[PDB]
């Protein structure tokens, strides 16, 4: 990884000696029954992650943006349910949280939900961002349920004029999807298959035994996904219901688009970071439906989004190691005690 | 041969230079640079420049 | 259809560029394309076969993606991949074959099989890619209705025809005059004979002519034209025109006089060559006309004079001939030639699976019968069927 | 081995895509692959030659890499590159040639030379890439124990054989009956002659037959079958079977009667054609059987009647024949054909360097001898050697 | 020039990889290259035609670049693109043709047309890329001075030549001895005849020899050599050397004795084969020498003895012959062959547009005339013109 | 397939190393492997039989693991284990047999039965282990396409052939000269007889020769060669060649003179022995040629002289002979021999279950018919079928 410099400085006597780390894999498949404990690991592995994920920098002044926002937003225009789209603030934070939170989730192979807020449509738009990237694969089926339908209904379908039959779902297999088979606008149509796929391409065996469910080069920094997520948006501007509606909605959409030049940057960021950090994980990691969630307020999400500039941050060298080191030890302990354990038990029998 | 300095301090130097210097091989460098004038011939015979 | 194509170049450029070693970066652009496929497929269900001796096989899809992670490729990576490819190969084979047998009069151009009809569906179009395979290249250009074109070595434009025409004959067949020929594939041999050696002919010269009408225009043809027809330079006992008896042909060969070859297009002379033997170019033609003469030698040594008496019996039969071979040419319509295996592939798959004779193609895909009555329906079906054979040969030979 | 391949496509796609001007982002994916190589190599020593008149040149590695910057390429960039390529070219040439001469009874399918044996090493595998060259494509599919396959225009399946068989003869050789033929390359010509014109034969018909056993099965063959054997249609003076004297053959040609061609596979008829001249398909066969008859003409004009008396001397010898040519076919084993230069490349390199006759191949890589006794060892060595010739021709012709 | 090349592979790899449904990323590396072009072009204006019947059309550029709508292209994307391609196609065609007609003695290796001369300009070099098309591949390697090389099937190396040489003759032409032959394309047939059947010849053997000098060296040639010259195995009435009368040739064929074929290079024997019929390799030669003998049969059955009396008249003329065919070979110079359409393309474009005869090429691009006097100027012009024809055939067939 | 193997060595090394007593530690490594199996199986469902008289049987899996607890093994431990083994034994038997009957032309190498086809599945590969059983050992090495090899005692390479060839005969069969032989299994006996005792033969010596062409090459053969053919040393009444009558053979034996045995490979002499009786080594050959002579005794006691008169009747027939036996050899192809039960196992299972004749093997798995036409398909099927028989014999004899 070019960006990182390597060099040697001290020599080594033929006296040099170390002790094998011993990093056998799982040995114990807890992935298929000991839910209670996985939840506890995930949690752990998760916090661990946040501790690492670099804090962001150079953001757009909270005030400035939200202000051009009101100009664009046309907030108080009849609609009764005001001041629910602006509890967005504390972004100088929300983004940092939303950011960290997102990574660990992934790394730690955790699964979560969404402090969702139906009315606040914007908050939804951004949702579409989320699925555009984060492999829904690791999102308890349900929180995805709400999210999508909320999009699907209070959006697309009617403002796009299509199914004015809003949508009736009981419990098929992926409501977000199916929408595809019956949408007449390619742009819209690609989003659908890609999103309902991007299954977090769960297949990898690198640097010697490190199944770390990977992710699309595409996403990575081919990014386009974003460019396409936008282009599809660029032609959602039309009739059906009251005026203060399209006006408000589309205007918000545009804020995603313009910013899109930058939104790109986001993709790259994560792409790298996850793709980097990960490298130093010994513990394997099978995707599992944790028993516990993790609340992610579209609030923050939305912030991160239109609120990131030409910032650029990455894992401090020292930081990275520290990470390796830990998992390492831990492993060593697990494996070791295992041996210590077994040994006894077997003896215990004869 | 050559090696853009601008790209060097950018790239991070791959000991490419480090090696050549160590091993002594005819080479060149390029870009903005601080010159330094000397006189007392001596300096030269002594080959200070190396 | 175009869909189909991809499926292969996908696999080829796959079973080829993916191996124990290489860098990810060389396939990054590829890997993607691949996955994209798996997705579109998974969930869908298919059915191939059911006709003649062809087995019926059902296929389902539910496969994992590909590690877009790694830097280099480790052996293990391949094997887990090759296992997935082999199911698609064995698939396509069955897909091709199934659509390589069905024919259709009305619309003999579009897809037939339940397998392919489903592919032309819109939801799969998300797979097209790299159409540089000469055949598909031309398949498209024809949809957009534009100028196509293929390349052939020793093309197969002439339906087999071996016969004669007696311009002067009598019951005893002891003083004949006429021509005999063999048109087959890319070659024509024609001989003009005059038992009397033009003894009573004006200027002691007998004129001959051989016209061959191609069923399709050939352009940019490189042709070898040589004097003499070796095939008709030896003694023969031939059946009479009415099949009631047999005549004797005892040729002695003289150089063809005033040779003129015309390559015509719609009745117009496009190229004309006068007595030029060797390599000649015919740039665009649907007809070849060979005119040549037998001129009685004005001066003869005794040995020669003895062969040509003033009165019958005529025992040595003066013969002049020409040989013409089309080495290469371009045709806007698919044809069989001496290098491509398309005709053989289609014919072979049909024979192996005991496919019943259909309404379009002659029994056994007989080339002579096909080219003799090369109707629009036969050509559209042939092109569809040849294009599929070419898609199949990218993976299965 | 596969290793080797890369080395070239690397250089080709290199000496090709690296020109003064082009935009970098067209070679980004390429450049990489390249460097990767240099690395793996540097620090290694090789040696080629040592046999016959083949020089023993030594090689070492120690090279710098390539910039990655520059929107477009400046002349200077190329020249500093071309200089590095030329050392690899002149290298590979010597590598190919060195492994293109050695043969091994045992494992004639494995690497031989000190040069290559070292390449199959694991530490070099990090260089593999883009295996789409028809030959390597098939090299892999075989190493995995699977179904191979190649393409040939006018394949070379028949070892040269020109002879005759007298089924009825006598010292004077004045009333013979039998067949004579020429099997060579992709062609067969066979004639059946009966000096008596079946005068005393049952139904006045003489049956003939010619069987040719291929050393390898051919599939998907496009074949031209024509009546008559021009090669045996002229007067000849031939040596007797025992070489003690010479006989006279004075043919007169009649149409072959009841022509039947069978393409058999392991004794089973796979394809059969009755009197069908022109283009026919033989989809899978290891044997060709041509049966044809001479039927005495039941009705004869005086001129014909005069050739066939009731009693000897028989001065005009009734002859019927067939000509069969395999235009194209597929074979699971490598073969020489009329278009590929493989055999010629291998034979030429060995001749130029005065390579001594080895234990596997016949002197001079003689094709007839090779195909006549096409043992498994000769085939494995031939395939190895043909695949190397094809790798070499990507860079050096 | 190389410039030109790109222009096409650009369009091909374009009209090919750009279709309704492929993922953007499969063309990312491509798209770029494309745009880059449009830029460099726009603004500059061109003139094509202005000779014979060739129209003078004026081309001007004013185009918008290419979008990038994400995730597989939408139909609309294509059509707006195809519209731009079609102007370039119709362009290049006119560009090729315009430079495919001009010839120049002095410097007939460089660009002639106002159209191309402008392209060699530096400001355009920025386009060149993917030089893998066999012809351009060799165009470059020659500009730097190195070992070029092309591949041909049934190469066209022999200018048409059909004649005879009487080594012993007399006015009556009743006891001749000599040879007759046909050299054409890739084939040679030669017969040696002795009316006396070597009755008074030392050891009753008459020696024959046929030498053919190639105008260019052929390397790596795969050759078929067969005994007998069928073309000269039948009765003929031929014109005398002085054209004053005609002689009679009545051959009877015997096996050629002591056959020796030598493939020489600059007078040195490179390959020699003694009586080896079938497939032989000639690795590097500029001359072929065929030596063969007629040996009077020492033992003759009555029928044979009757053909060869001790005294004239000699009525059956003893003849021995050979047939040699070059199936494939490599030549450092461009040549016409039986598969490539280059000669036909160049000849066809010139004929269609009524291009006047120039100072370099023979009228009608006549192959025999061209190869007979294959001067350096004709070769440089031929190569330029063949390379352009090959660039054109990537898009227009 | 390899899968299958394990299943057994698992059970063998199981029903063997697991008994009332021993220490855990000796099986620790084993126990594991075992369990691992049960797991992979459980849940899955199978089906065997259905063809001919073979019963159809379904099997399910749901078994407990093994106490990895205990120190030593108590009787009770075994019995609870043996009960589980017996279900697998009775299983495998049915699995083997089911795949030991089906044959297949196209792909006669890969699995056939619904039972095995399911095993080659990836999810079961988690069971392979200890492949030291000579047969599987070679099964693998062949997949990786490498040099195989088996060991045989009195191999069965010669199809049964018992006949004679009369080089000199007459209706009365009172003065014959020729050879008679018996080629069968690993033995050859051949006798040369001359009723005239070479009375009128040049040097009073009659030459004989016997050539035997193996269908497969044998390497590292230990051979016994002895003078005399006991089988042809006694009086016989034999049928004439045309079956119309019977002749009398009354031999008297003389030592074979100038005995020369040649073991050839592709026409080349690899080993040659001149009059060497006893044990000789033939290291690599596909043909054996035995040449020997009968030399009339130059000096004869009265009793001997009386047997060989100067004139007929010839009542004592001089005979010389040789006996050759291949004691052991290695072959790259499976063969029947005098020690292995493979052929007998396969033949026996098919006979017991009344398996119908298939498309590959001759009726009754007849060895002579099989080895006479030992096609690639028969060999691949034979090897598959022999390897399965060997897997089965590890548990069931
Ligand atoms: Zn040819």
């Amino acid at each position: 990884d070019v960006n990182y410099i390597l060099n040697m400085d001290r020599n080594l006597p033929s006296t040099a000696r170390y002790i094998r780390p011993n990093l056998l894999q799982d040995r114990l498949n807890l992935h298929d029954n000991f839910e209670s404990l996985w939840d506890t690991i995930t949690t752990s592995n998760y916090i661990l992650a946040r501790s690492v994920v670099p804090d962001l920098k150079e953001l757009v002044s909270t005030e400035a943006q939200i202000q051009k926002m009101s100009q664009d937003l046309q907030l108080e225009a009849l609609t009764i349910q005001s001041e629910t789209q602006f509890l967005t603030g504390i972004n100088s934070q929300a983004a940092n949280d939303c950011f960290k939170t997102l990574i660990a989730a992934m790394l730690s192979q955790r699964t979560m939900s969404l402090d969702f807020v139906t009315t606040n449509y914007m908050s939804l738009i951004s949702g579409m961002w989320l699925l555009t990237v984060v492999p829904n694969d690791m999102f308890i089926r349900e929180s995805l349920v709400a999210c999508q339908l909320a999009i699907v209904n209070t959006i697309i379908y009617p403002a796009f004029g299509m199914q004015r039959m809003h949508y009736r779902n009981g419990d098929p297999q992926t409501p977000f999807q199916i929408a595809e088979q019956q949408i007449q606008n390619f742009q819209v149509a690609n989003w659908l298959h890609f999103v309902n796929n991007n299954q977090f391409r769960q297949v990898v065996i690198d640097g010697v035994l490190n199944q770390v469910l990977n992710d699309n080069i595409r996403d990575g920094h081919v990014i386009n996904q974003l460019m396409e997520a936008l282009m599809q948006l660029s032609r959602q501007q039309f009739p059906t219901m009251p005026v203060d509606y399209k006006r408000s909605i589309q205007r918000g959409i545009l804020l995603l688009s313009n910013r899109l030049g930058q939104l790109v940057d986001l993709t790259r960021l994560l792409a790298y970071n996850y793709e980097t950090l990960m490298a130093c994980v010994t513990m394997n990691m099978q995707h599992v439906q944790t028993l516990t969630t993790e609340k992610l307020q579209l609030t923050s999400v939305t912030s991160l989004c239109m609120l990131i500039g030409n910032a650029t941050v990455i894992p401090s060298p020292q930081t990275l190691f520290h990470y390796y080191n830990v998992n390492v030890n831990f492993h060593s302990n697990y494996n070791e005690r295992i041996n210590d354990a077994v040994a006894i038990i077997t003896a215990a029998n004869r | 041969q050559q090696i853009n300095l601008e790209e060097l301090m950018r790239t991070g130097d791959y000991a490419q230079i480090t090696n050549m210097l160590l091993n002594n091989q005819p080479v060149a460098l390029v870009g903005a640079l601080p010159f330094v004038t000397d006189s007392s011939v001596i300096s030269l015979i002594a080959k200070l420049d190396a | 259809m175009d869909v189909l194509y991809s499926l292969s170049k996908t696999l080829k450029d796959a079973r080829d560029k993916i191996v124990e070693g290489t860098l990810y970066s060389n396939v990054s652009d590829l890997i993607q394309q691949f996955n994209q496929m798996i997705i579109t497929m998974n969930g869908n269900e298919f059915q191939t076969g059911g006709i003649g001796n062809l087995p019926i096989r059902n296929w389902n899809f539910d496969f994992g993606l590909l590690g877009t992670t790694l830097l280099n490729l480790d052996a293990n990576y391949v094997e887990t991949a090759r296992n997935t490819i082999d199911y698609f190969v064995d698939f396509v084979d069955n897909v091709c074959m199934d659509e390589m047998v069905r024919e259709s009069q009305r619309n003999g151009i579009a897809p037939q099989s339940d397998s392919l009809i489903k592919l032309s569906g819109i939801k799969f179009k998300r797979i097209n890619f790299d159409n540089s395979s000469e055949y598909i290249e031309n398949w498209n250009l024809q949809n957009r209705r534009q100028r196509t074109g293929f390349t052939f070595h020793k093309p197969n434009i002439f339906p087999y025809s071996a016969s004669f025409t007696l311009n002067r004959s009598q019951p005893a067949h002891d003083n004949l005059m006429g021509t005999m020929w063999l048109n087959a594939g890319s070659e024509i041999q024609v001989a003009g004979f005059d038992y009397s050696c033009a003894i009573n002919a004006p200027a002691n010269t007998q004129q001959f002519e051989h016209i061959v009408q191609l069923r399709r225009v050939l352009t940019t043809a490189t042709i070898t034209l040589l004097p003499d027809a070796e095939r008709f330079s030896f003694p023969r006992v031939i059946t009479s025109a009415d099949g009631a008896t047999t005549w004797y042909f005892n040729p002695v060969i003289l150089r063809p006089n005033n040779v003129e070859i015309e390559f015509l297009l719609n009745g117009q002379i496009i190229n004309t060559y006068q007595a030029r033997f060797g390599t000649i170019i015919a740039r665009n033609f649907d007809t070849i006309r060979l005119s040549f003469q037998l001129m009685r030698p004005p001066n003869m040594t005794p040995a020669v004079a003895a062969l040509f008496p003033n009165a019958q019996p005529f025992e040595h039969h003066a013969t002049v001939g020409l040989t013409l071979r089309i080495e290469s040419a371009v045709c806007e319509s698919v044809l069989a030639d001496a290098s491509e295996t398309m005709l053989a592939n289609v014919t072979s798959v049909r024979q192996e699976y005991a496919i019943p004779v259909g309404p379009v193609f002659p029994p056994g895909m007989n080339w002579t019968d096909l080219i003799t009555n090369y109707s629009p329906s036969r050509e559209d079906n042939l092109q569809r069927v040849f294009t599929v054979a070419s898609i199949r040969s990218m993976l299965v030979k």
